[PDB]
RNA sequence: GCAGUCAAGCGUUCAUAGCGACAUUGCUUUUUGAUUCUUCGAUGUCGGCUCUUCCUAUCAUACCGAAGCAGAAUUCGGUAA
RNA sequence: UUCAUCUAGACAGCCGGACGGUGGCCAUGGAAGUCGGAAUCCGCUAAGGAGUGUGUAACAACUCACCGGCCGAAUGAACUA
């Protein structure tokens, strides 16, 4: 066999003798065949139908309201065209974390006994001369696992977001400590390098460093989300 | 025809009290949610097709007419 | 968080003579390993950095050409690209390719083999698992561990085989992830090196 | 591999493959941890789902990594082959796409794990899971345009032939509707058109023959119009870089009759015109369908044509009643001796 | 040793009073090309206005549209206003009079993106240079300017022609998203002379090394008011010797910007291969000219970066860094030692080709720039857009 | 995950007060299958002989369905412990 | 429950038409409604798309959407419970 071999067979010999009555057949029954399972197919077999029977009626649903509307009958410039891409913060009022979460304790010693050692949980942000310090003086620990060096942060305009490195962290709610100490909590307001996003005020020399507000917590997933203010 | 197990429907107090507290919790949530009319009129498929405006605009000849003298 | 103006209040600009002053230096500063680096005070990279390229960043192709027109029963194409001419320029392109193609056959024909061997079946054994002391999770770990708690690393050779025992793909994730350590080197056991390339391993890699 | 690459397994679109390996790492893994057990064993849980569904995803990417015949630095007969098929430029885009991907999944899986062993709730490592797992499946979810390329091009190159690049072989080339399949038909075992149309094949088609107890394969080509090396086809340079790489003997058919719908001296000037590529074939021509003009009666332009012809260093121009079984026989074994010749002659040495 | 194209023009420093207007969103400013002092802008809506520089206030708006105006390129006799609009049609006007001259051009299907005129010194003195418009769906109309109506379109592009000049050997010129070039000329009436595949991803910007003088209309470096059109002809072929022979003949020069980076040098008159790989961005560039003494090329781009080459080859000059966002539109000086780019952001940054350096900065909208051109005598430029505000510069 | 567009439909009737599914749009390092000689702190102890049974969320074996599935060999899926 | 059609014959079925200007124009080896892009005209009509699909390498041929002949009474659609 070397190329399209089984349609040079279909037009040579043809296909079996009752190759028509049985696709007739096999789609005129499908239409009986769809309610069958999905009255049948228990668990997850079910849900997999459902969900993927909605999807199919959506898209018909779509498809027949955008014939009709067929059936019915900015200004960029050339150099540009054809290409597609209160003070109040917009997060006040983000819950309390106790310090029992964000703070871990490890006790030290074959018999545990003289613990007097803490672990961040939550993400932080360590800075640039993290260097850890000894181990028998180190009190606090933020795990290497635990760390962030950049953040994915939006715009509010130009609808776009993109990769900024974490220069510093300034505000940390619901503590000082936790500000020191840089933990990325939700809410924190970060800040950020801004160079890709080039802003030039009037006389505007170039912005280079911008504050931006996190809204996601960096534990449900591993992400820092955040957003610019512009 | 081999017959695999199948789920219990009896009671487990223990879930039972807790799903009297579950909802009652609930109704409370709604009582927050709930501190934060184009009426039908006429069906339809009714014989008396005829009578039933004609009525009504018998009422309001009236019930306009009785507001200036 | 209470209002404020900060957050809308700009924060680190940045001026058309500094970029000027500091773009300045790249191509001059005096580095020398009698000179270590300790601090940053950090200055703004995307702009600063970047020398030149003169390489033509490879071209691209998926904006004009999707895939259905590529290949697939649509194919909305016949004719190719860039549909060469000179007959005998192509023809000088085929006849070198081939006997290029030998070229490279003849090298792995020398070189080996293993082809022979695969026909008769057999194959090399297990390479111990002995050969696996000193590449485990369990001691990476204390490796990075002290990469991290350490504010300089000493990378020991042996004087007999320097080329040898380095074999770094560390260096590369240390100057990158923390560029403030400086990789010192001791080369130990040096007398059984005598004194002539003692000072040979050392020329050239100081 | 080489010589009609079948075993590559089977690219199921992006969907599918999304719901292979998902549904993969929902049967084959336990699927009960309650709020209640060691936060150990909950981390185990969770950490051992996201590295199985890692390691799915790499096989099913590294299966089709390992399994494409690698257009580049194969042959450069083949390597020009899938050129002129499947766009080596789409071809080896859309691989390394793939590579991307699997090296992205590679680290999605890394990350997540370093996470969650530092997690502190069953809920946070529930979030950790559905997290590694929704990165994962976008990252998937981008490959719909190079896996629905890919489906049709493993499809295609599967069915596509296997001819050895340098055991004797014998090229059949010239216009359309001439009879190339013809021959091929009447000479040797296979199944190519007949029907009197233009283009009545679109690709390489094969067959063997043995002669002297050995083995020749001869190859018809689609063929070739006027067409001035600007514009061409995928159908015509098949041909061209098949008459280049291989090195055997060469036929070219021609006709003097009212079918093959041409004009004999475009004939000639598309002789003439593909000359340049009859460097080492010592071509032998067929003055062919001789079998009710008796073409002994071609006129002056004709014999100055043939006389052009027999520039060439080794030529025959012989007629050939194709369909008269008898003299196809002649003209086959004449031309495979006249080669062996050569062919031995770089042999010897 | 060198020219000069022999005038000094200082360095200019000044954003003169920055004018308010129609508010919307400004595209394409084209200047009075004899005297130095009137811009007409078609901004984002039908309408059209006209303005001077020198007195700062509105000449006499050229209002009269129905729909969107994008593209508007002056005529070299200073009567004329073809503007580019994005609808089907176009309307003809003149800014002295300001008046309806006319009605519609009908016949084109999708927006009109570039106007070209007839070179000067060739047609005969006292004409109507005629237009071959061009459309998004590949069309290229010849009008004879007064009848306003084409006889013959060539359509050797499929894609959108956006490009149009016509060189002064009678040549042509037509750019379109085919990634393909294709010259025609006058003596064809429908047919197709010069065409050149080079690249992979479609063009945009194709330049001149006429468009300076060539739109200017014969004009001095001090830009006066002539009387006789043959005589000024005779002034648009001798300042056209004086800028063109550089290599003793006017072998008319086309380097055409790129997507796909290849950047791409030609010389379509003796030859169709190409010449100067001169290389070396990282993304898209749109701007490019040649210098008015057509002496280097100028590249601008959306990667951060100003490139002037070598106009004798076209091989790699200069690079000038200090940017933070894309280059959009370039427009030459007078003295040729200078240069102006608009940045993506407000700024617009001035340069120093004498000794390639960047002069100043001009920041001061508070939106995105758009347009920049340059005054007949090398004093001013306006500069409107999507800051609404059509900024006015001098030295 | 975050920032949006939708907009099915819902909302004292409220699309332009509001919501809002399925869809969708944005990078988290690059485009020619280049490498991968880059493994990052488990606070609580792990891992193994003899032996039995159960679950199915099936790897093999049985029987079927769809795949360019020619043959061969697989890929996916159904009943199945 | 909100909507229409219907003895100036509703639905389901058979049977018939489903046409000229016009292989509409580009693109090509062929693309005659049916690989592909750009609108979608008029004519005479009862209708008939510059064509829903199967199909040919290219038309044919079949079909649908659309009309009419036969029959002779509800049927259609969308929501709520
Ligand atoms: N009578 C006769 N006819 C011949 C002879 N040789 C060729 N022909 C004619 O050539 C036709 C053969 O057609 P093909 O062999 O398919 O030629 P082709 O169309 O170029 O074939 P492909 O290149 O594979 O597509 C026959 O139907 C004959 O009409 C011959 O010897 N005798
Ligand atoms: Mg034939």
């Amino acid at each position: 066999p070397q190329n399209d071999y089984i349609e040079r067979h279909i037009k040579q010999h043809g296909k079996r003798l009752d190759h028509e009555e049985r696709k007739r057949k096999r789609e005129a029954r499908e239409s009986h065949k769809i309610s069958e399972r999905a009255q049948k197919l228990t668990g997850w077999k079910g849900k997999q139908f459902a969900k993927k029977r909605y999807a199919e009626k959506v898209s018909m649903r779509k498809k027949i309201k955008a014939h009709e509307q067929s059936k019915v009958k900015d200004a960029l410039p050339t150099y540009l065209l054809d290409r597609e891409q209160k003070f109040s913060v917009p997060l006040p009022k983000v819950r309390g974390i106790s310090e029992e979460e964000m703070f871990k304790v490890i006790k030290t010693g074959k018999s545990r006994s003289k613990s007097w050692k803490r672990m961040i949980t939550k993400h932080t942000f360590v800075g640039e001369g993290f260097t850890r310090r000894p181990v028998k003086m180190e009190r606090i620990i933020r795990p290497s696992a635990l760390r962030q060096k950049k953040a994915n942060v939006t715009h509010p305009e130009l609808g776009v977001t993109v990769f900024l490195p974490i220069l510093a962290v300034k505000k940390n709610p619901q503590s000082p400590m936790y500000t020191q100490l840089g933990v990325l909590t939700k809410g924190t307001i970060i800040e950020v390098n801004v160079s890709e996003l080039g802003m030039v005020t009037a006389g505007g020399k170039v912005v280079w460093g911008k504050y931006a507000q996190v809204t996601n917590e960096p534990d449900r997933d591993g992400c820092v989300n955040a957003v610019l203010l512009v | 025809m081999r017959v695999r197990k199948r789920q219990s429907r009896r009671t487990s107090t223990k879930l039972k009290e807790g799903i009297k507290k579950k909802a009652s919790a609930h109704r409370k949530k709604e009582k927050k949610m709930a501190k934060k009319k184009k009426d039908p009129g006429i069906p339809s498929n009714f014989p008396y097709k005829a009578k039933i405006l004609e009525e009504i605009e018998a009422k309001k000849m009236k019930d306009l007419e009785e507001r200036e003298l | 968080v209470q209002p404020d103006r900060r957050w809308f209040g700009n924060t680190r600009v940045i001026s058309q003579d500094a970029l000027q002053h500091f773009r300045s230096a790249l191509g001059e500063t005096q580095k020398d390993t009698y000179q270590v680096l300790l601090r940053r005070n950090k200055l703004p990279m995307s702009l600063l950095e970047e020398k030149d390229a003169d390489e033509s960043p490879k071209a691209r192709i998926l904006d004009t050409e999707s895939y259905a027109d590529a290949f697939g029963p649509k194919a909305q194409r016949k004719r190719p690209r860039l549909a060469a001419s000179n007959l005998e320029d192509l023809v000088k392109a085929t006849n070198e390719d081939i006997t290029k193609y030998e070229e490279k056959q003849v090298l792995d024909a020398t070189l080996g083999g293993n082809q022979e061997d695969k026909e008769n079946g057999w194959t090399s054994a297990a390479k111990e698992a002995i050969f696996s002391k000193g590449q485990s999770k369990r001691i990476w770990n204390e490796l990075y561990k002290v990469i991290d708690s350490s504010d300089v690393v000493i990378h020991v050779l042996d004087a007999r085989d320097p080329l040898g025992t380095r074999c770094k793909s560390v260096e590369e994730y240390m100057k990158k992830e923390t560029p403030h350590k400086h990789l010192i080197y001791v080369l130990n056991k040096c007398d059984l090196v005598p004194t002539w390339v003692a000072a040979a391993w050392v020329k050239h890699l100081s | 591999m080489q010589l009609s690459w079948k075993d590559i397994p089977t690219v199921a679109p992006a969907n599918d493959l999304l719901d292979i390996v998902l549904n993969r790492t929902q049967r084959k893994t336990p699927t009960v941890i309650r709020p209640g057990f060691k936060i150990t064993r909950i981390r185990a849980f969770y950490m051992r789902k996201v590295k199985y569904t890692g390691e799915g995803f790499v096989e099913k990417f590294e299966d089709i990594l390992k399994g494409f015949p690698n257009i580049n630095d194969v042959h450069p007969f083949h390597r020009d082959l899938m050129d002129t098929l499947y766009e080596k430029n789409h071809y080896k885009i859309s691989l390394a796409a793939i590579s991307r991907a699997k090296s992205l999944v590679e680290q999605v899986a890394r990350d997540y794990v370093r996470l969650l062993k530092f997690g502190q709730s069953l809920f946070q490592c529930k979030q950790l899971k559905r997290a590694a797992l929704g990165r994962m499946a976008t990252i998937v979810k981008k490959l719909r345009d190079p896996l629905a390329y890919l489906e049709q091009v493993r499809q295609h190159i599967g069915r596509l032939p296997s001819i050895d690049p340098n055991t004797r072989t014998l090229l059949i080339c010239g216009y359309p509707n001439v009879g190339k399949s013809s021959f091929l038909r009447c000479i040797t075992k296979s199944d190519v058109d007949v029907q009197p149309y233009a283009f009545t094949t679109k690709s390489l088609y094969v067959g063997h023959f043995d002669y002297k107890y050995l083995r020749f394969q001869a190859i018809d080509t689609p063929g070739i119009l006027d067409r001035p090396t600007e514009e061409m086809n995928n159908i015509e340079m098949q041909s061209i870089y098949a008459i280049a790489h291989l090195r055997s003997c060469v036929l070219y058919f021609m006709d003097l009759s009212e079918q093959c719908g041409f004009t004999i001296e475009a004939q000639v000037k598309l002789f003439h015109s593909i000359k340049p590529l009859f460097a080492n074939k010592s071509v032998m021509v067929v003055i062919n369908k001789t079998d009710i003009i008796r073409p002994e009666d071609l006129d002056e332009e004709r014999a100055q044509l043939l006389e052009s012809v027999k520039e060439v260093p080794g030529v025959e121009i012989m007629t050939s009643s194709c369909q008269l079984e008898e003299n196809v026989m002649e003209v086959r074994n004449k031309a495979c001796e006249k080669l062996l010749a050569s062919r031995i002659e770089n042999k010897l040495k | 040793y060198t020219p000069r194209a022999v005038f000094k023009v200082k360095p200019v420093t000044r954003s003169s009073s920055a004018i308010a207007g129609h508010g919307s969103t400004i595209l394409c400013s084209a200047f009075a090309p004899h005297t130095s002092s009137r811009m007409v802008t078609g901004a984002g809506d039908n309408t059209a206005r006209i303005w001077d520089c020198d007195t700062q206030t509105p000449m006499h708006t050229l209002k009269g549209h129905y729909n969107w105006v994008l593209c508007v390129s002056w005529s070299p006799d200073g009567e004329v206003i073809a503007t580019g609009s994005m609808d089907n049609t176009i309307r003809l006007w003149d800014p002295k009079s300001g008046q309806c001259l006319g009605d519609a051009l009908r016949g084109h299907s999708k927006w009109i993106t570039s106007l070209s005129w007839e070179p000067i010194h060739l047609v005969k003195p006292g004409s109507k240079p005629r237009l071959a418009s061009s459309s998004k769906d590949g069309t290229i109309k010849i009008w004879d300017t007064v009848s306003r109506v084409c006889q013959y379109t060539m359509s050797g592009h499929t894609n959108s022609v956006s490009c149009v000049k016509w060189g002064g050997q009678g040549l042509l010129y037509s750019g379109s998203h085919d990634r393909t070039v294709r010259v025609w000329d006058i003596n064809s009436q429908g047919r197709c002379i010069n065409i050149l595949k080079s690249h992979a991803h479609w063009v945009n910007h194709l330049s001149l090394s006429t468009d300076y003088a060539l739109r200017i209309g014969a004009f001095d470096h001090t830009g006066k008011k002539p009387s006789t059109p043959e005589e000024a002809q005779k002034k648009a072929l001798e300042n056209y010797e004086k800028i063109c022979k550089k290599n003793g003949n006017s072998e008319e020069m086309m380097v055409t910007a790129s997507d796909d980076y290849t950047m791409f040098l030609w010389n379509p008159l003796k030859s169709t291969k190409p010449i100067a790989r001169m290389t070396g961005h990282q993304k898209l560039v749109n701007h490019v000219a040649f210098s008015p003494d057509g002496r280097y090329i100028v590249s601008a781009s959306f990667d951060n970066s100003i490139k002037l080459w070598d106009g004798r080859d076209g091989k790699f000059i200069s690079t000038f860094r200090g940017h933070v966002a894309s280059v959009y539109q370039v427009a030459w000086s007078s003295d040729c030692r200078l240069l102006v780019s608009c940045s993506k952001d407000t700024t617009l940054k001035v340069w120093d080709v004498r000794t390639r350096k960047l002069s100043v900065d001009l920041p001061g909208h508070k939106d995105e720039v758009y347009t920049v051109d340059w005054s007949v005598d090398g004093k001013r430029v306006c500069s409107g857009g999507k800051d609404k505000m059509v900024r006015l510069w001098t030295h």
